[PDB]
């Protein structure tokens, strides 16, 4: 899995005198709520159906996370970027499709 | 002299095109796709802020950053026979219409408009197929 988040950064003075390297803590805290947004979901909806409540979710449990650092920090926007699964299973699936087209 | 600089931005339609990348359908069938976008900025003063600079690359990689998102989130819902015999670019259309208007005269953070750029068309070029279901087919 991956993700993107986009944030902006207001407020100066809590930017600068409340967490030594802000966007640090920010991609830590992003890493956490992410993981523990898609261990909660299955992974046949993550693929394909959660790709919007997974989003929504992950906004909304960061946003949680550094409500008490109180960074300057602003969320813009967090977007799903792919779910790909593993190599050795993508084989897997491949041979799975070419397995109905043999089917057929 | 010396105390007013210029700095020029382009409002002709700049042409964005994405290489190709896999996408998951809601069958799970793995597709390539291929797809071009074409925006214009709207607001000059916002979208120099908005992008360090001002430079061109750094919006595009905004742009792409969303693009790929709204785009696979469209085709997750979608079949593989759903999105080769679309023929009015509804899910192009309706990505169109997420990436200029977020979600939340009111402009959303998310929205392309809380950026300088303005998205005029999105479009598909090539759907291919992996290699071992090409070869199947």
């Amino acid at each position: 899995v991956e993700m993107n988040v986009q944030y902006r950064v207001t407020n100066p003075e809590k930017y600068l005198y409340s967490v030594t390297s802000p966007d640090d803590s920010l991609r830590q805290a992003t890493d956490s709520a992410l993981r523990g947004v898609i261990g909660k979901y299955t992974m046949d909806r993550i693929l394909t159906e959660g790709r919007t409540v997974i989003r929504s979710d992950t906004q909304r449990e960061l946003e949680e996370t550094i409500r008490p650092y109180d960074m300057g920090i602003t969320l813009l926007d967090v977007n799903f970027q792919a779910a790909r699964p593993p190599e050795e299973v993508k084989a897997a699936f491949d041979d799975a499709i070419a397995a109905r087209e043999n089917e057929q | 002299p010396f105390i007013e600089t210029v700095k020029m931005l382009d409002a002709r339609i700049q042409t964005m095109d994405n290489q190709a990348d896999r996408f998951v359908t809601k069958e799970k069938k793995d597709l390539i796709v291929d797809s071009y976008i074409k925006w214009r900025i709207s607001d000059f003063s916002r979208y120099y802020l908005a992008t360090g600079g001002g430079d061109i690359s750094q919006a595009e990689v905004l742009l792409k950053r969303k693009f790929s998102d709204r785009l696979r989130s469209e085709i997750g819902r979608l079949d593989v026979k759903d999105i080769v015999t679309d023929s009015r670019g509804r899910l192009t259309l309706e990505v169109r219409d997420a990436l200029n208007s977020g979600s939340a005269p009111v402009i959303n953070p998310n929205s392309m408009a809380a950026l300088g750029i303005e998205v005029v068309d999105v479009r598909i070029k090539q759907i291919n197929l992996p290699t071992e279901v090409s070869e199947a087919i």
